[PDB]
């Protein structure tokens, strides 16, 4: 900085304190009063959703091994079980209502060939509508789901 | 060019911190933004430039 | 007849009553269409 | 009945579920600290888990981001709730949780912290609720318009077949203006430069230049210890080179005093505009209120304007009582069977309503979608009854 | 829950209730013939 | 640094006349913050493409790029997809070789969040705590008594 | 430059929206060529010249 | 004027952080040469259209440019569609009137 | 051509027909790279490579 | 390698592709020629 008159060196750590600080203190994270700092990731208005924090996952998978002592990752607020559960409680109510069809379909139709026609005319017509919006543009969406059920 | 340099100088909106910043101290109960330099309004104001 | 005159969505209540009807009206046609190539074939081919 | 059992039941647009996944904001009052709301996210963390170990699996505190915007008074706790087999009960979902936690944070607090469902909905279009804006239109400044909307919040409380309404979040709090006597300044053989990049490269912070660690280039930073830059008798300590090689205090130049100015102006559409989320009447449904609060807004002063199932179903059902006929007769050609599957409509329907009505069921979106299809088995049925007997 | 609901309730009542009771046949009836 | 009334004016004011002639719209918003941060929103037609969109805002923004105070220039100016809602928020905390909440935060934004914002249609990344930066702590009295400034 | 053709000096606040700060001369001083001998400017030697 | 090093933390570097929120992408690469010149790579997913594909990659680094040096400002800075390969490349000579 | 360039110069000289397929997928060939992906620098890469 | 060091990079194509080539083929050759004889032929 300086250099007083008789030749006394003013030096940056003479006038002020020199740390490696954050470039924000504004926030601080603390994962159940534990220290820590995560990343929250918001969407790109039309983006794929659970396609992407897939690949969330990915990108992040070749980071975890190079990581230095004690430094783990935890998973709090996450969408993704959430759509693994309504597929699976949706595809449960599919098959529940194939197998009730069937034995309503026995107590009439005693003839077990009979029992079978229909058994077997609605897995195709379901397999037509992922053939059919996919085609139109449609997802495996919350809505087009409930759609095959209905 | 003096002018210039007044109107470059005086009519300005200048970014000055706050009280209880970024990196505060452990204790403080208060947090302030500061107001410095102002960018003029009126004619009468410019009228006043030293 | 009921289904896409409903399915003429609106807003934010777009992909919502439009995927409504279209899903299953797909789904209509697919389920005539079975009935008129193949819940008819294997009927005839084999009921009783 | 049937139209009765319609009418009356509420319009949802989609029901709000459990998700295994909340969250909770904080606000503390006026100019508070980055130290006095860590002691409240303390707290919230607590009722977390202590009182709430078979509900919550892990937290994650965050002090001072508020989905408001940001700053030392607000706040957020994320929830992450345990899996949905060991979380059984009616209060071990989301519905319960978010309701004595809510009862808790009014009780043994002195600020304002919430919690709620994740609207698993859309931010927008909650149905039965608001969102009203106050644009300042002509000349006015920033001071009329608060003026404006504490008359506005006050007209719809002072008389609400009711309405619940409240500000955004411009606080409005107080600031440390410093006045530069300019003339002093040059007396004393300042630049105003010089002075200027002191107060804000001392109590703000100035990005300087950019510096390499460990590879990746990040930015160099200068301030000033905490200490100097807490209250408005440190100022005092700053002293600036004058163009005479020799030092001058702020105190010589400057002025101290405060300010009641507001720490968030918001601008809607090109002009300043404070917004006002309020909600319908727990009897009334948007379209009364929001016709109800143009009129309030409209008796306001002078250069103050103002800028905000669905009504979908009605057109939309309107083609559904067109093409039904057309279809009816496409195979059916009489004008006697174009008014016999008519009837199987209400037949079904009824019970549709009756079904909802008795369980804590609404009228959302699966439901206006269970009617269409209720009404096309309504017609098959019939269509047979019919075809047949032809 | 908020799809069956509505169904069931629609459905329950337009079977029991169309082919039997009300109309469904009661239509057909003063429609086709009644005066044409 | 700069507060309230300061950015509404400099920064906010300045983009808000040079943000005209773009394709579908209905209106704009602002948030102009005491902490010395705006954000603009516009918000467009339904089915209008995000993609497009973009482009337009953020090349008519970078008009009134030049009519800006300095410090703002250098500092981060962003346009991207906005989706009021996170997903995945990855936390990560330390157990044995133990770290600050801001030695994380630093390591954090210095190894992953750089890929993830890329990554699979991410709008945009949000950090807690801060990267890391040469922090100084400059004494009063210090540069006094050599007669200095800032 | 800035007497007669005009200079974008800075902006300035006017009932809300920013607008521009320009500086000129007034018009007379500038409306045939006898005019520029007006113009003094300041020599490092603290003296006017034309 | 700037060699490997410089050119390699002061333009790429620079760019390199502020290098994302992109939509289709596998990778980036660079080469920061000693001559004093970064020429950045971004391939993206096959199909994708390269009319939007430049814009966001230009539209980001364009936040990252008053985060440079001066001289590399007025400098040339590209963003363009690569095809390494040429072909047509037309050689301009001179017989009568001769030049250099 | 490559044999002659080998054999009366002293530095590195190839060619070779144009891929007339794309610049990638030779079959039966390579592109790997070395990433250095904690706090080391070019130095410490190098003798990685090596 | 030592630590902090990492790395990054007909077709498998046909095996998949031609497994629909092996379906296609089936049904087509018993949309004309229904028995489950010429289907084999
Ligand atoms: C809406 C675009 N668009 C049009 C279209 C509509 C109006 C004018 C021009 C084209 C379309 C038109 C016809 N005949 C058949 C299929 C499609 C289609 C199919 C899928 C999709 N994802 C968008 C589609």
């Amino acid at each position: 900085l300086k250099v007083n008159q008789d030749g006394s060196r003013v030096l940056l750590r003479d006038v002020a304190k020199i740390e490696l600080g954050g470039e924000n203190y504004d926030i601080i994270a603390e994962f159940n009063g534990q220290p820590a700092s995560g990343l929250g990731i918001k969407l790109a208005t039309g983006a794929n959703a659970l396609d992407t924090a897939a690949a969330i996952r990915a990108e992040l998978a070749k980071m975890e091994p190079f990581f230095p002592s004690g430094l783990k990752i935890v998973y709090p607020y996450d969408t993704t079980p959430f759509v693994k559960i309504s597929i699976h409680e949706v595809v449960k109510t599919l098959v529940e209502a194939i197998i009730l069809v069937f034995l309503v379909m026995y107590l009439f139709l005693q003839n077990f060939r009979a029992t079978l026609i229909p058994t077997i005319a609605v897995p195709v017509v379901l397999l037509g509508t992922f053939a059919v919006l996919a085609a139109f543009g449609f997802s495996i969406n919350t809505l087009t789901m409930f759609g095959m059920v209905l | 060019v003096d002018v210039i340099t007044a109107i470059k100088a005086q009519n300005a909106q200048v970014a000055a911190g706050q009280l209880g910043g970024t990196p505060p101290v452990k204790g403080q109960q208060l947090n302030a933004s500061i107001i410095a330099q102002t960018r003029l309004t009126s004619t009468e104001e410019f009228g006043k430039i030293l | 007849a009921v289904f896409v005159p409903m399915a003429f969505f609106g807003g934010s209540t777009g992909a919502i009553y439009r995927q409504f009807s279209i899903t299953i009206v797909s789904a209509m046609a697919l389920s005539v269409l079975v009935a008129l190539i193949l819940t008819p074939a294997l009927c005839a081919t084999m009921l009783k | 009945g049937m139209a009765y059992l319609f009418v009356r039941l509420p319009s949802s647009f989609l029901p709000d579920e459990d998700q295994g996944v909340f969250m909770t904001m904080v606000q503390l009052p006026a100019g508070a600290t980055q130290e006095r709301t860590q002691k409240v996210l303390n707290e919230v963390t607590h009722y977390y888990l202590t009182k709430e170990k078979n509900n919550v699996e892990s937290v994650f505190a965050v002090n001072g981001f508020g989905f408001a915007g940001r700053g030392q008074n607000t706040g957020i706790a994320f929830v992450s709730l345990k899996d949905w087999a060991d979380r059984p009960g009616e209060e071990n979902k989301v519905e319960a949780i978010t309701m004595r936690a809510t009862r808790a944070f009014s009780q043994i607090k002195d600020a304002m912290v919430f919690a709620f469902n994740l609207p698993a909905i859309v931010e927008l279009g909650t149905a039965t609720g608001f969102d009203f804006e106050l644009i300042d239109q002509a000349g006015l400044g920033h001071e009329k318009l608060t003026q404006a909307r504490n008359q506005l919040l006050a007209e719809a409380a002072k008389h609400p077949m009711l309405t619940s309404v409240r500000p955004n979040g411009l606080e409005d709090t107080p600031q440390f203006k410093i006045d530069i006597d300019q003339e002093k300044a040059q007396a004393l053989g300042v630049s105003i430069n010089d002075i200027n990049t002191t107060l804000g490269a001392a109590w703000g912070g100035s990005y300087v230049n950019d510096f390499i660690d460990r590879g990746r280039v990040k930015k160099v930073y200068v301030m000033s210890e905490a200490k100097y830059r807490m209250l408005p008798d440190d100022i005092g300590d700053w002293y600036v080179r004058a163009a005479d090689g020799q030092m001058v205090p702020f105190s010589a130049f400057s002025s101290s005093r405060w300010e009641y100015g507001s720490p968030r102006l918001e601008r809607y559409n090109g002009l300043p505009s404070m917004e006002i989320l309020g909600q319908a009447a727990p009897g009334k449904s948007t379209g009364e209120a929001m016709e109800l609060m143009e009129q309030l807004a409209s008796k306001l002063p002078t250069g103050v304007g103002y800028d905000w199932s669905g009504n979908q179903a009605p057109s939309l059902y309107a083609i559904s009582l067109i093409v039904v006929f057309l279809c009816l007769a496409a195979l059916y050609e009489s004008w006697s069977i174009p008014f016999s599957v008519m009837l199987v409509v209400p037949l079904g329907v009824i019970g549709a309503l009756l079904a909802a009505t008795f369980r804590g069921l609404t009228n959302d979106v699966y439901f206006q979608v269970g009617l269409l299809t209720t009404i096309g088995l309504s017609a098959k049925n019939a269509i047979l009854i019919v075809e047949f007997a032809k | 829950n908020a799809v069956g609901t509505g169904v069931m309730g629609g459905m329950v009542t337009a079977t029991v209730l169309a082919i039997f009771f009300v109309p469904v046949f009661f239509v057909v009836v003063r429609r086709r013939f009644s005066r044409k | 640094g700069a507060d309230a009334k300061t950015v509404q004016d400099t920064v906010t004011q300045v983009i808000e006349q040079n943000m005209n002639g773009i394709d579908n719209l209905m209106y704009m918003s602002s948030n102009s913050d005491s902490t010395g941060t705006v954000q603009i929103t516009l918000t467009f037609e339904s089915g209008t493409d995000a993609d497009i969109a973009q482009v337009q805002v953020q090349n008519k923004l970078q008009l009134a790029m030049p009519l800006l105070p300095q410090e703002v220039q250098q500092q981060g100016v962003s346009v991207e997809k906005s989706s009021s809602s996170f997903l995945m928020v990855v936390g990560v905390i330390n157990t044995d070789g133990t770290m600050t909440q801001e030695d994380i935060s630093d390591y954090v934004a210095a190894n992953m969040k750089d890929a993830i914002s890329r990554t699979s249609g991410v709008g945009d990344v949000q950090l807690f705590g801060s990267q890391y930066a040469m922090r100084i702590w400059m004494n009063p009295n210090e540069l006094n008594k050599f007669q200095l400034t800032p």
